[PDB]
């Protein structure tokens, strides 16, 4: 009749018990509960309540969406996150295993889609541009093919991130390379400059 | 350098390379060939081994993953840390088609062809050994 | 608060609207839906009730499943077939059409690949088949190549008809032979070859 | 007289459109699936859209499309298989047994991606309406 222990209401959004991810991203839990009564859903973080002083930024719930969530993760987080659905006829859980990620120390890394390839008449001024992310000031060189510019103590790294080309020719047509590098690694993308 | 695990996020699996030839993916922990051993030739180049069958992940000519023996053109691939953080592997023979290491939701391999930039059957992330 | 009226749970598995079948299958239309309270669920044929005993061998419901079905289906069985899910906050409903079509009697059926083709060396017994499926006995002959060597009925029997055979060939038996099958509703034939070495 | 080919894996109706591509619908109502079976020897069929006067045919990949010209690549081989259903395969390529299929969403399927234990092959001649 109208007696309704909990049951899963969508076991495909839980199809993923283990959430790896880089430190800082934002992680979400979902058990979708069904029972009448409706049930009632509650958290637990290594088998204990998951109290939201538990955390620093601690956490938000949606109880339409039957979810937990955190943002910007920290190791600190690490951990088995369990959900208790539950009403008077009995009770459903499931746990989620998280693992966060320090991802540094690791080589650059260069926003996708730059350098960015150009192509101008001669006579106007051509431009360039690589960014890159380190944990400490990237080694970063423009290789034109010789070695343009360079980071160093004449190049500062505002300025290497831009590489100019007043007043073109049909000498200057070519790869462009962005090479960048640190003690863990070296990453670099190139962009062709069409002369017309 | 040590023995990692390629965890992928779309469906949360350890990648594998199966004793078969087959390349999956497991939930397994203690599962032993999930133990990858990631080499690289030149900067930027990679080959992937089980520690076990000593195989090197491989991707024949219609983007198919399995386990070779011998390691070969078909076994090199280009490592890239995206800018989220989280690592895609390309074929490098057909690199001109963007065919990426991948695994459906299911933990079953992602054909090259079917597999693109936006999936997130693309995205892994080496963890420790245990 | 807590309250909610049917939903479908599938809409995936309901995009087949159109059942058109050979008589003798099972059926299953399905109704995948949500709800609280757990909504009801029940079945109409042609807009009226469904009893059970509407046609022969009934149907069987499987409601943890949402489906209704029916086996060994019959061309009185054609119709509309409509679920209805419902509680007290509303009701939904979807309706599923069924063309039951009977193809029996039909053309005689021969298996795919028969006869094989063959080849021997001049003096040997080469051997040809056709095996046709019929509820019936169908008329088959054997037609060379115009020579009608073999007929069901004629000079050799039914079961002698399945198996054409040909002890101490020659090189005039090169040839083209045929497997024709028949009966009231039409004629399915199949050829082979006999190289002679 | 004209009937529609319906196929079982997804329950649609066979379709060349004017674009002279090769789909399927389930709309009872569309114009361009009430084909026009036509045999030349016994066993040979030819099936053209009673509106664009298009014969359905399968060129040398496998791929079905809508022609206006009948010609050798309009040649199908309709057959009844045992369980009562109807399977069209490509003269042309039949020594590898290219069947006339549909894909669980109504579009063609590539003869050399098909086989015979599949839904996809099956059909069933049904009245016009
Ligand atoms: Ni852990
Ligand atoms: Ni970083
Ligand atoms: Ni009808
Ligand atoms: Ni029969
Ligand atoms: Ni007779």
């Amino acid at each position: 009749n109208n007696k309704r222990a909990p049951y899963w209401t969508n076991t495909e959004k839980m199809e993923k018990r283990l959430h790896a991810v880089p430190a800082a991203n934002t992680v979400k839990f979902r058990c979708p509960a069904g029972g009448n009564p409706m049930p009632t859903m509650r958290w637990l973080k290594n088998g204990k309540e998951f109290k939201q002083e538990h955390r620093i930024g601690g956490y938000k719930v949606r109880n339409q969406h039957w979810s937990l969530i955190m943002e910007s993760v920290v190791p600190s987080d690490k951990g088995n996150y369990t959900c208790v659905v539950e009403n008077e006829y009995g009770s459903i859980n499931h746990t989620y295993h998280l693992d966060v990620v320090e991802r540094s120390p690791h080589r650059p890394i260069l926003q996708a889609g730059l350098p960015a390839n150009a192509s101008t008449v001669v006579g106007g001024d051509v431009e360039f541009v690589c960014k890159v992310y380190s944990d400490a000031q990237p080694h970063i060189q423009w290789i034109k093919h010789k070695v343009l510019k360079a980071a160093g103590v004449n190049t500062t790294d505002k300025e290497i991130e831009v590489l100019y080309i007043r007043n073109v020719t049909f000498e200057d047509a070519g790869e462009y390379t962005c090479l960048a590098g640190n003690s863990i690694g070296i990453s670099f993308h190139s962009a062709w400059l069409t002369v017309l | 350098k040590k023995p990692k695990l390629l965890y992928c996020s779309n469906g949360g699996h350890f990648l594998r390379i199966l004793p078969d030839g087959t390349v999956d993916g497991t939930r397994d922990r203690s599962d032993q060939h999930i133990q990858l051993q990631l080499s690289a030739e030149s900067v930027g180049e990679v080959y992937i081994k089980s520690t076990e069958t000593g195989q090197y992940l491989a991707m024949d000519t219609d983007g198919l993953l399995y386990g070779s023996q011998t390691p070969n053109e078909e076994c090199l691939f280009l490592e890239r840390l995206e800018e989220n953080h989280y690592n895609t592997y390309i074929s490098k023979k057909h690199a001109e088609k963007n065919w990426f290491v991948g695994l459906k939701k299911n933990g079953s391999c992602k054909r090259g062809p079917r597999t693109h930039y936006g999936q997130k059957a693309i995205l892994f992330l080496p963890l420790p050994v245990s």
